[PDB]
């Protein structure tokens, strides 16, 4: 499982692979870990239990109206229960939401994690790799925040062996 | 080269003088030493350097032809050229694939 | 245990082993994986303690008509509370549920599995086997979706010493 | 890693993926884990830690090379070298073996092992899934040998995350 | 794997499984474990691991042919060069021998050992099963030597999950 | 600690970061961890244990004064000492090692292996990282040989906590 | 994570690094663990999921008015809950609270620990190493209590591989 | 056990608490854990096992008999015989070594190390703590080295629990 | 076991308890574990496994014989057996040996260790507590040597479970 999410010249892009696993083998290879939300107006990827996702992504749409939309505060208000609470506590995985303005990472351990100068998540196992990838691109190369996100997670699935090749990005708007 | 030729009984200096006893006439040709010499220093290189032996080796793997049949040959004369040289050493030998070992 | 659900040219078929087994010896070798329910309308195997299967099987026949009949739903809603209530995360089991338009495999840890464009699940220890022998076949030969689980789930229980003869096999309708 | 091997109608073949994984990471895509042997007359294929496979590769070279080729016995040979009384090395890996002759698979803890009568054996992670296809289509189709082996392979790399998709074939006319 | 041997009335017989398991999988039911030595005349059944079952079996055959093939002896003898004082590598097996002398079990640690009276021995992981199997008729059926090993070793398998069908049984005229 | 090689255009760069990590301190930032040799003419780099990669080093250094410093071959005989009989000390580390003629990366265990054919190499516990920017660039970008690399440890660094900054890049001419 | 917090001649300043890390991997290193609280009048740095902060700096603001103010007992107070709420121990982190008059650490294991004679604070895997150069620095120099805290997490990070430059500061008033 | 070195104005300094602990007890207060060599012109202070450590520091002591002293040289000589091909008993400790010439700390893994530039180098448990506070000092104070040395360890001390307040300094006109 | 010797006032006393226990069981009440080497000129001590004491204790005796007796040296000798370059046996054990020059405590891992200067040495799993006994009377009461270690043994045995109080006080004249 590999997600990343790039900002560059007004596109904010999440795509990732599409490999559920259980232990060394492979249970499903056209998943979706990029799902779109809140009346299509905030896309955001995941890396766990699909479910463990929904259940997560449906508490953040309501925990995002009370704060007006402002897609951070929907966040911190998130790590801020997903840790006290003890029927998430059980909940373990990765999130990254984006919209609009900013895009933001979430924990279930630790807490939301704020991009760089550079406008980049990822998490997953494969994270880092794609990551690698991307940065580089997206500081040499002129390409599209879409034609990067789609490069970086070649470059991840050809090494992570649980990131693989169908992939589901989804641009904006 | 030089070694090939210059020193008191050189390699050329002796086949020559050899076959001078069957009763023939040999004569390397400079265009041939040079070969001979680009050809023992090739193989030193690229397979296992043994010096200046080599050239005992490139030599006596080009006069095998003319060695053996060189008893039926009384009266003639031979002229060792590149083309001849070239044609003596075959090029490369064994597919010498060191890749069996490597992944 | 495994289990094997195919569905090929008009048929659903969902059959397995029956090796109940406590460590490594054989506890009970005529047993069910595969039960009808919905008013014999969906059929479904498991690979678990039989009881957890039933006390999930009837969790779900009541999540399934709440959505009204709609497979998937039923299924999604069930991968929802099996992991937030603390009283099912101690059901560990896999799951395999069909009927008339698709088929879906059950998780309790992770989340639901949807087939490839071939129709195919397998859960328990022996399930990949049993898979490998399935999707090949399904693939070159013209076998009935019942003369595929048949031989797949030999050639599964002859490998998995967990595994073994006595199958049920379960068409529709 | 997977290394299946199939023999009918005259024919011998002994393929497998290319894929050599440092712990959960791919090192590179493209590996020969077939090799042939003895003047390009009898066929080899290592799995297991790259280090003790190719170890063991040449162990079983020497021996060909000292015993007119007669396979069955070089390996017979090799093994007793393990069974004599200062336990070698004990190299871990795996090697499958066959010629014009017979197959034959050897551990590198000290045995020789032949297949059941359906010619058919399968080293590595992915063997077993490879073995069940294998296994399958010869009971169930006319497919050549070299073909079979090359579906095998296959249904494996799409199950065994160790066991990618660039296979090398060497069959033996 | 399943061993037992039970000797009455002028009938010593030693037979056996042919299940050779790698860690929970199958890799060759059909395998001879129980065998002849001496111009056969001794019998023999090893126990353990493939390669060090072998390794002890290959020993104790030594020191017959050293010894005109007077089994008890022979067995003493091997069993000292692990009392010696250079600790040999110590296989991991176990063997049960017979002959029309008597019945007897090795271990590849260093001790030869005596059946109670009803003349039983079974090793292997099946083996207590198979035994009770036979500790019971004996005690209750005069039913052959060559018939309580062929019952108790099935009993066993129906039990054992490293223990099959295909039996092997060497009697001794 | 991270080591990438790229090979593009009659240009061979291998070069790394500096940084010697005691458990989770640092012992020294500046170290030179790629360096020359026969003569200056072959580039080495070498990873893991401070104490095994430089035994390891010096090991391929006796092989080159002894082969005409050809490389390739130099390897494999180094690898063969491994394979030969009586396992060496079995060196815990890494060495990325090329000329004008190739580029290779060997393990202390025992095997010599090369690269895809992006002519890229990465040892160390950063290295995939740099490998993904480098794998990237690469293939999306005309930068020099001696650029990637710079940029690709630089990534890796900024992502890997036991990676400095205080790189060493030794090219070939 | 390294905080540190200095007092001396009429200063109270709290500064440290900004790097979050996951396991050996580098996640974000803008972060800022120190933050004003209580109408910018106390400030204070974490060492933690900065969630499992807020909820604590959070439940500190209220526990402190109770008390009218006087720190040390809204600390106390703190601590006396933490251990006490199952819900409270499950946030692990340590934290530093400083204001006009004195300075505190409190602990979610162990208890509150008053600075020395000396008026020096610090927590985080890098802690030590910035109170080494710290007390150090305030006990030959004559430097601000800005210009030691400075210095001091310059010293920690180029250690601690989990502490590196980018720190924030924060002097009072 | 703390040993650190502080190198500035021709003055070398090596200095070292005296605790020896046995697990969480104290053997003996005071011990002499730096000393002198050759004649009393190079400083020798060791860390770790007494055992081993003596025996670390008695081998460099015959080393720099056959060395007319030279250090450096003598360093890299010991440090061959880990590297050889008989991986030597590695004793489990560390040696700070200097004199006029340079600085030089050993491990009895094989490596021969050098100091940053500060010419600051300190191993023990409590070591960083020591580097730390003179790391700082000589940045920031004219403090001469026979006194960064003396502060350096007090400080250390006062946190690390096997660290005690015995000091022993030996400096080198 | 507990160990303590006391000197003072040209008395030199090494007594201990005489309790052997075997896991959580007692062997044997009455044991001495103080003895006399020399022609009986020196006192012995000895702590830890029955078997390797008992083999430290004679490797000091032959020292002696081969050394005039002349303990300290003696010690020294034994020692360096240890930092030679072939690592003995390593006995799991501890010896308190004195005599009318010098009391001194030996390990079998290879050092020799002095007293603080209250003279005072003790081994064995209560030593610390005979210890802290004697190292308090000592200071506070003009006690005879051959009296403290009385005392101090008996308040450790009422301590250590592993210590009883049949105790064995060799004195030297
Ligand atoms: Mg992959
Ligand atoms: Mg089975
Ligand atoms: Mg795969
Ligand atoms: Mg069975
Ligand atoms: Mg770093
Ligand atoms: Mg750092
Ligand atoms: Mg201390
Ligand atoms: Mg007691």
């Amino acid at each position: 499982t590999t997600i990343v999410s790039v900002r560059r010249n007004g596109q904010v892009v999440v795509g990732g692979d599409g490999q559920v696993s259980l232990g060394n083998t492979v249970m499903k290879g056209n998943a979706r870990k990029v799902r779109r939300l809140y009346n299509g107006k905030v896309l955001a990827g995941f890396a766990g239990g699909t479910a463990d996702a929904f259940t997560l992504f449906e508490l953040f749409e309501r925990k995002l109206e009370m704060h007006q939309g402002h897609l951070l505060k929907s966040a911190v208000e998130l790590a801020k229960d997903w840790r006290t609470d003890r029927a998430l506590r059980k909940l373990e995985a990765m999130l990254i939401v984006a919209d609009e303005k900013e895009s933001l990472i979430i924990t279930g351990i630790g807490d939301v994690v704020q991009p760089e100068e550079d406008q980049i998540l990822a998490i997953g196992s494969g994270g880092n790799y794609a990551l690698s990838a991307a940065r580089a691109l997206v500081e040499n190369t002129e390409l599209s925040a879409h034609e990067i996100v789609e490069k970086s997670l070649r470059i991840a699935g050809d090494i992570c062996v649980f990131t693989n090749t169908n992939f589901t990005i989804e641009e904006l708007p | 080269e030089r070694i090939l030729t210059e020193p008191h009984a050189s390699l050329t200096e002796q086949y020559k003088a050899l076959m001078a006893t069957e009763g023939v006439n040999i004569a390397f040709t400079t265009d041939a030493v040079k070969k001979i010499a680009e050809a023992a220093f090739r193989v030193n290189e690229k397979t296992e350097n043994i010096g200046a032996r080599r050239l005992h080796t490139v030599m006596e793997r080009l006069m095998d032809k003319i060695s053996f049949s060189a008893s039926d040959m009384n009266g003639q004369t031979v002229n060792i050229d590149a083309a001849y040289v070239a044609d003596a050493l075959g090029e490369v030998v064994e597919n010498e694939d060191l890749s069996r070992f490597i992944l």
